[PDB]
RNA sequence: CGCCGCC
């Protein structure tokens, strides 16, 4: 919760107007959160099982970042 | 589209030769030109030799 | 820095040491003078006017003619050869490799 | 030596935005409507109404004074420019900014150059 | 054509057996009057470029990339114009031999070959287009680049030799209106003093140009040598099909320095239209020059009733402001020669019913004769064998007070001004394009400009799209979508403010539109109305379909038609557009278009802001960094992003243009319709990058993709991905083959049937009739 | 007076050099008035 | 090979520069954690304060080293600089490799360990 | 013609350049003597430059075929 | 800032031939100190020259701020000579060192 | 570049003989490097047998040395006058003669 | 106050 909620304002300026419930951020700041956001799921999971990060293929990466059964 | 007034062309065409035809076309037409003309004026001392 | 010794050791011979206002032109003395030489050969850089700087100027060759010319018509074969088409290029270099 | 205490700074300010407050910030926040009344925001007659001049106190990061006004070059990271950097230099910081202009100008040339005949 | 050059013949022809149709005595005084004019404004003539010229590659380039623009399609002939864009490249990969060729052609050729005329078919306008060989054209080229460089460093031309390089709109108004307001108690009307302007073209001035009086005149001011170049070149053998005629008398203005002579020769035509003290008067000491309608301490400017003046190319604008005796002994004048009263149901506005009638001009007895005796004073003093001033097609207009509404057409588009003080209640002047103009000595506002487009204006509009309906047959859908988009971002980009008055403009804007919306129904054989729903127009490229900037959905308005012609009445009863009322709400192109007079209101504050940032780093010692960008770095009418660009250091070289662009209709046969501007110099003057985004919504982002095969354009999931041709449409040499004919003219299918594979859900969809239908075999 | 006398041509003294009335026909077709106003109102 | 050194790694920054290699692997990321710089070929007049004066410029340096010799000289050739922040060494070693102090071409690179007191390359 | 002009001009040059002697010298002896004790006493940042290449008009030629609209790119 | 542009030395192209000694003293003193002039004796070289300074920006005003100056009534044009060659290399010099410095 | 050697010129001669005269690309047909316009420029400024391309006159040189006073450029408009008409044949005379009249 | 529908 902690550091994907000080992800989601990546400036000291990132309103969110009252009728919608995420920030409101440009584009290039979206894939910009999405690809911190993804390094911050697999940092967890490499903490947590003690595995490298890198030597991961990317169908294993699909895997652990919707979370299937591994 | 206009069926009246596009650049027309027919059918079975065979289409506009290469550059080698072309200009092989050209001399054997500028063979035929000059042969003409130095046949209007009757010269008598062209020939032309076992190797064109 | 130099001496006037050094400085003729440099230098070649055939050489001597010794608001505005608007009003008109004139029909003038004919300023036309060449800059390109005298026939086809090929087009000079302006850098590469003291290297064949004497094919600007005509020799008509008697009165300022040794042989000489002769060893300088080889600065027309090197002027064809460095800026010319190739069919120039070969006539020039098959020409100064025969003489 | 002073990359530590950027890194304190992005930590203390993390630990701010982390510890207590929401996951979104909306217009009101009590922050941003004290940064809106705290803006520059050029093009203020009662500028120089409250100001005296543009003056110089110990305006620097450690109480050690820091550097005159001259113009520092534009360097890509912004520096503590500081005991007399007087433009000397291979010439590479302009090198480098022209080329990535030049590479964003070709690119608005080759949008314009790609989408033609579409 | 035929007709055309024959004439032209017998008149060449008769040009040498009748003598020059100019007098000696008549000759000698314009040569007299040129060279006090240019002495009294030490005027140091012209030297021959040398070859060691610093500012000489900078002009060849120039050149080379203003002919190089005329080749951006690549359909291009056998030999013409490849052989010219080979000249062009060869001018590039060797700038010196090119210019030294241009300086041996400049001082030693004066014999020049063929030039082949064509006339674009313009629909009540016919202009013609000459073609010279392309080793003249590169010479000429860059000899028009350095005369117009180097008689505007020296300042040859006055300010009022239009167009400069301000705009044309500037020149139009908030020069000219603000000029016409800013005099000095304009309209007092209480002494019978009255305004006039007179509107005229120097009739013929093109042909009426004898090259021997030319070649002695501009010899003044060019050196000798290659006077004789520009008189030279101008006599050269007319070509057609079979009619070769010599040149002799006028001028071929297919030249590329011809726009150098047209306003020179327009210099010495109105400085004989001004007398030479006025035209002193007005350009001012040149030890500080005046600006365009500026004078010196205007005292100067209460004597000499021509208050001020501007000549656009070959077209005359005056503006006499006369106190009443001195119109009582101009108008007793004329009538010593011109009996017989009541002949007055001619002057101006007795046919042009643009304007309502009270806004029209009165055509009291004192006024008509007034504005019919400035035209006879204004016809003479101009000699009929050089140019004439022809009453028909001018147009004089006067203010006094019987009549209280100045009326003129300027630049394009027409207006009038109806002051303040003459209104019962104020004419609102807040709505529309309207601008207000006010006196800048006194910080109030005075005047109301009431704006509408000319109506040859929408005459050449409409004979445009009525071209690109004619080509329809040869082209794609999606070439005549992008040819009524070029045409509309053209009449709408500049006529921006008058195209909201204009009514009848508006009513040809939605007959037009669905014109060409009809034509690409009847290319689908179609013309259903649910058969081809306007999702299929109305919708970006990108995404694909055709992307047509709307402005047919507007609800025309109207007025009583009794009271219409009457009197500016107000507004009531909005009538419907096109005819599509489901509430879909497709987006004008207007809104997407900075209107005139906020564009000049943002242009003076940013300049004015440029300039105090400037002195601001500049007092201090810091570094303007992104502090340009608070005006958008895009505002102001030379936009600001112009000054830090690439080619700053050659643009500035590129001078006197915007009259070499309008003199480029007689060039290429490209009817430009942006002749205007062009984006280096005065940067992007819109941008319309939000219609795309707006019109997506104004349809839905899944919009067409409903319509569109994308279910099966594959399992493609995402469509944000998804992106268009690319592959090779240029082709540059495209592996350069042999093309019989229909494969070289005809028109390219497979475009034309990918967007009709595209939308096939809806342009086959079951049930629009339900009768028969046809399964193919297999 | 007093208003252009600097001007050069003071006056041409004469507007078509006695009077525009001819209603005449040339029936040379190019020469005929009709072709010349055609020719002059849409060519320019 | 005084000095074809600065010919290596100029030729360095021209080739990323021809290559386009993002600053996330630009050669820069293997000299993290190290804000220290070896200078090369200094003149034998340079104190640590002119040296502090030239180099300041990317911002103040904390630790400088000169080599001075043990007795019988003043100075050897070389020094290491610590600034601030090690993205000075980043500008330092781009900008200030290969310019000229009163004749002799000085160089700039990156250290990663420590001051060492004579290894480097005299 | 031109020779009744160019000499009338030249005359002028003359008389005016005269007048420069007469006017400007004079004024130097009243610039010399001083009669009171004569003798007896932007820097613009390199980020903005070269943003767009060019020199064209950008509004090719005058050919109406080839979508100049929307200067940037959609997605 | 310049080591790679030769000075010292201009040469002069398309001269009249009316320059009795004068003219090249005036126009090529009146930027500096000379060191003195070579003039051609063949009509090809006669109509053509050098000049040689003492000083290397006069040379850069000569050359920056002459090119296709029109004189008398032929403009001349200016370039840097390229000194390449000698004919005699000059030996037994003393230049001993005698206590100058 | 248009250099026109000789063995284009007789070919050309020859083709004017058999085509005809407002018959170009007929006769550019067979030439490899020209094209129409090149051939009516050669034909009409070199190779037409009424140029008389040699024999200065001087009834026509006293002609044309006061012809080309009145109107001083336009070698085109004074070469059908002058009949020598090859419009740069004239171009010679008045350069050639305004040579030996300053000498 | 509501054009339009194609062989
Ligand atoms: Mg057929």
């Amino acid at each position: 919760n902690d550091r994907a909620k000080v992800i989601l304002k990546p400036d000291k300026t990132t309103i969110t107007e009252p009728h919608h419930i995420w920030p409101t951020l440009t584009d290039e700041e979206w894939i910009k959160v999405e690809v911190q956001l993804k390094d911050l799921i697999l940092a967890d999971y490499g903490k947590k099982n003690n595995v490298n990060v890198a030597s991961l293929t990317q169908s294993e990466i699909r895997d652990i970042i919707l979370g299937m059964e591994i | 589209m206009d069926f009246q007034h596009r650049p027309g062309g027919k059918t079975g065409s065979g289409g506009v030769a290469s550059s080698s035809e072309s200009n092989r076309d050209r001399r054997e037409r500028l063979r035929q030109l000059a042969l003409e003309t130095i046949d209007i004026n009757k010269d008598p001392y062209f020939m032309k030799n076992h190797l064109g | 820095p130099l001496s006037d010794e050094e400085l003729d050791a440099m230098f070649p011979e055939g050489y001597k040491v010794l608001t505005g206002f608007h009003m008109q032109t004139e029909d003038r003395t004919m300023k036309s003078v060449n800059d390109q030489p005298s026939g086809n050969l090929p087009f000079l850089k302006p850098d590469d006017i003291q290297y064949f700087d004497k094919l600007l100027v005509d020799v008509d060759e008697s009165t300022l003619s040794p042989e000489e010319q002769k060893e300088r018509k080889i600065m027309k074969l090197l002027l064809k050869i460095k800026n010319g088409t190739p069919p120039m290029r070969k006539a020039a270099l098959r020409q100064i490799t025969d003489k | 030596g002073l990359a530590q205490s950027r890194q304190q700074q992005q930590n203390v300010e993390d630990a701010m935005k982390e510890m207590q407050k929401p996951l979104a910030r909306y217009i009101d926040d009590e922050d941003l409507d004290r940064m809106l009344r705290e803006q520059e925001r050029e093009g203020d007659p009662m500028a120089n109404f409250i100001k005296k001049n543009k003056a110089k106190e110990n305006k620097n990061k450690k109480v050690r004074p820091r550097y005159s006004g001259p113009a520092p070059p534009p360097n890509r990271f912004w520096p503590g420019y500081r005991w007399d950097g007087v433009d000397r230099s291979n010439g590479f910081e302009q090198k480098r900014f022209a080329r990535l202009a030049s590479k964003k100008a070709v690119e608005e040339l080759a949008y314009k150059w790609s989408v033609e005949d579409m | 054509t035929r007709l055309y050059l024959k004439a032209e013949q017998e008149r060449q022809h008769n040009y040498l057996k009748d003598g020059p149709y100019i007098t000696a005595e008549e000759a000698v005084a314009v040569y007299t009057t040129t060279v006090h004019w240019l002495e009294s404004r030490r005027f140091s003539p012209i030297p021959f470029p040398p070859l060691s010229y610093k500012h000489d590659t900078k002009l060849l380039i120039l050149a080379l990339e203003r002919l190089k623009e005329a080749y951006s399609v690549k359909s291009r002939l056998n030999q013409s114009q490849r052989e010219e864009l080979g000249l062009i490249e060869q001018a590039y990969d060797n700038p010196h031999e090119a210019l030294s060729r241009i300086k041996r052609h400049l001082l030693t050729q004066r014999a020049f070959k063929e030039v082949g005329i064509e006339f674009m078919d313009l629909y009540s306008h016919l202009v013609p287009v000459y073609d010279v060989e392309p080793l003249e054209k590169i010479t000429d080229a860059y000899l028009d680049q350095y005369l117009w460089y180097e008689a505007d460093k020296r300042r040859l031309f006055p300010p009022w030799i239009k167009p400069a390089d301000t705009e044309p709109p500037p020149l139009l108004v908030y020069k000219w209106c603000q000029g016409i307001n800013n005099l000095q108690d304009v309209w007092e009307t209480s002494e019978g003093e009255c305004n006039v302007m007179l509107e005229s073209r120097f009739e013929k001035m093109y042909e009426k140009i004898d090259l021997t009086l030319l070649n002695r005149l501009l010899r003044l001011i060019v050196d000798h040598n290659i006077a004789d170049y520009m008189t030279a070149k101008n006599n050269v053998v007319i070509n057609y099909k079979d009619m070769n005629h010599t040149n002799s008398y006028g001028i071929i203005r297919g030249l590329q320095f011809a726009s150098f002579i047209v306003q020179y020769y327009g210099l010495v035509m109105d400085l004989l239209v001004l007398g030479l003290h006025r035209a002193s008067e007005m350009a001012g000491p040149p030890q500080m020059p005046n600006d365009f309608l500026s004078f010196q301490d205007i005292a100067t400017e209460a004597a000499h009733p021509i208050r001020l003046f501007c000549r656009y190319i070959d077209r005359i604008h005056i503006f006499f402001r006369f106190t009443a005796d001195e119109a009582r002994d101009l108008i007793q004048r004329y009538l010593t020669e011109h009996p017989d009263p009541n002949n007055e149901n001619i002057v101006g506005y007795n046919n042009k019913k643009c304007w309502p009638r009270d806004a029209r001009m009165r055509l009291m007895k004192h006024d008509v004769n007034l504005g019919r005796a400035v035209f006879w004073d204004i016809k003479n003093r101009l000699p009929r064998s050089v140019t004439t001033v022809q009453w028909e097609n001018s147009f004089v207009s006067v203010y006094s007070k019987d009549n209280p509404n100045l009326l003129f057409n300027m630049c394009g588009f027409e207006c009038r001004i109806l002051p303040k003080c003459r209104t019962s209640y104020e004419e609102f002047t807040h709505k529309d394009g309207v601008w207000n103009l006010q006196n800048e000595v006194t910080k109030e506002r005075t005047a109301q400009c009431f704006l509408r487009v000319d109506d040859e204006s929408m005459q050449r509009f409409h004979n445009r799209v009525r071209q690109i309906l004619m080509a329809s047959g040869s082209t794609t859908f999606t070439k005549i979508v992008n040819k009524w988009n070029t045409a509309l971002i053209g009449l709408m980009t500049y006529f921006r403010e008058a195209v909201v008055n204009t009514q009848e403009l508006l009513d040809l804007l939605v007959k037009c539109e669905n014109k060409i919306q009809t034509r690409i129904k009847i290319g689908l054989n179609s013309k259903m109305p649910s058969r081809f729903p306007p999702v299929v127009f109305y919708t970006p490229k990108e995404l694909g379909g055709l992307g047509m900037l709307s402005m047919g959905h507007v609800l025309i308005p109207q007025s009583d038609l009794r009271w219409s012609k009457q009197t500016d009445v107000g507004i009531t009863h909005f009538r419907s557009g096109m005819s599509h009322e489901e509430d879909q709400l497709i987006p004008n192109l207007y809104r997407y278009i900075q209107p005139w007079e906020s564009e000049f209101i943002d242009s003076q504050r940013v300049w004015a802001e440029y300039a105090l940032k400037r002195q601001e780093a500049i007092a201090q010692n810091r570094r303007l960094t992104l502090e340009d960008l608070e005006d958008s770095w895009d505002r102001g009418i030379p936009r600001i992003n112009t000054l830090f660009q690439k080619d700053r250091h050659t643009l500035a070289y590129d001078k006197g243009w915007r009259v070499r662009t309008d003199f480029k209709q007689y060039q290429v046969l490209k009817q430009n319709p942006f002749w205007w501007t062009h984006q280096r110099h005065d940067g992007k003057l819109w941008n319309l990058n939000n219609y795309r985004t707006d019109m997506i919504q104004a349809l839905g982002g899944v919009e067409g993709i409903l319509e569109h095969t994308l279910f099966k354009g594959t399992y493609f999931p995402t469509w944000e991905g998804l992106f268009w041709e690319k592959a090779s449409g240029f082709e540059e040499s495209m592996k350069w083959k042999k093309l019989t004919n229909a494969q070289r003219s005809g028109l390219n299918q497979i475009p034309n049937r990918r967007f009709t594979l595209w939308w096939s859900p809806t342009i086959n969809r079951a049930n629009v009739y339900v009768g028969f239908q046809v399964q193919l075999d297999l | 007076r007093r208003w252009d006398d600097d001007v050069v041509f003071k006056n041409c003294a004469k507007g078509v050099d006695d009077q525009k009335k001819d209603k005449r026909f040339v029936n040379d077709t190019l020469r005929s008035e009709f072709h010349k106003k055609f020719m002059e109102k849409y060519i320019k | 090979n005084p000095l074809t050194k600065v010919k290596l790694i100029n030729e360095l920054n021209e080739r990323e520069v021809q290559l386009g290699v993002a600053d996330k692997v630009s050669w820069h990321s293997e000299y993290k954690d190290s804000a220290w710089i070896f200078l090369g070929g200094l003149p034998y007049e340079l104190t640590e304060g002119d040296i502090i004066c030239v180099f300041s410029q990317y911002g103040e340096i904390v630790n400088i080293n000169l080599v001075r010799d043990k007795k019988t000289g003043k100075s050897k050739g070389f020094c290491f600089l610590c600034y601030e922040d090690q993205r000075s060494t980043i500008l330092a070693v781009d900008n200030f490799n290969g310019i000229k102090i009163k004749g002799r071409t000085i160089r700039v690179d990156h250290v990663s360990n420590y001051r060492a007191p004579k290894d480097s390359e005299e | 013609a031109d020779r009744k002009a160019r000499e009338a001009v030249e005359m002028r040059a003359q008389v005016e350049r005269k007048m420069a002697q007469k006017e400007k010298e004079k004024h130097e002896e009243k610039l010399r003597e001083m009669a009171q004790k004569a003798r007896e006493r932007v820097q613009y940042d390199q980020r903005l430059f070269n943003q767009s290449k060019g020199m064209d008009s950008g509004f090719a030629g005058g050919e109406d075929e080839i979508y100049n609209v929307y200067d940037q790119a959609w997605r | 800032r310049l080591p790679p542009e030769v000075n010292r030395i201009l040469y002069i192209r398309n001269l009249p031939y009316k320059i009795t000694a004068e003219e090249m003293y005036d126009i090529f003193g009146k930027y500096g100190p000379i060191r003195q002039i070579r003039v051609g004796n063949t009509p090809e070289t006669r109509g053509t020259a050098y000049v040689v300074y003492e000083d290397i920006f006069d040379a850069k005003n000569a050359c920056d701020h002459l090119s296709g100056f029109n004189v008398c009534n032929r403009y001349l044009v200016v370039l840097y000579y390229n000194a390449n060659r000698a004919f005699q290399k000059m030996d037994t010099k003393k230049k001993e060192e005698q206590l100058k410095l | 570049g248009g250099v026109w050697r000789n063995t284009e010129d007789e070919i050309l001669k020859a083709a004017v003989m058999k085509y005809g005269k407002n018959q170009w690309s007929r006769i550019a047909s067979l030439l490899h490097r020209k094209s129409a316009k090149q051939c009516k420029a050669r034909w009409y400024e070199w190779l037409d047998p009424s140029i008389k391309k040699t024999e200065w006159s001087r009834e026509e040189e006293e002609k044309l040395l006061h012809l080309a006073k009145l109107m001083p450029t336009q070698w085109r408009t004074i070469a059908p006058i002058i009949g020598r008409t090859a419009a740069q044949c004239l171009e010679h005379y008045e350069f050639l003669l305004d040579k030996a009249a300053q000498r």
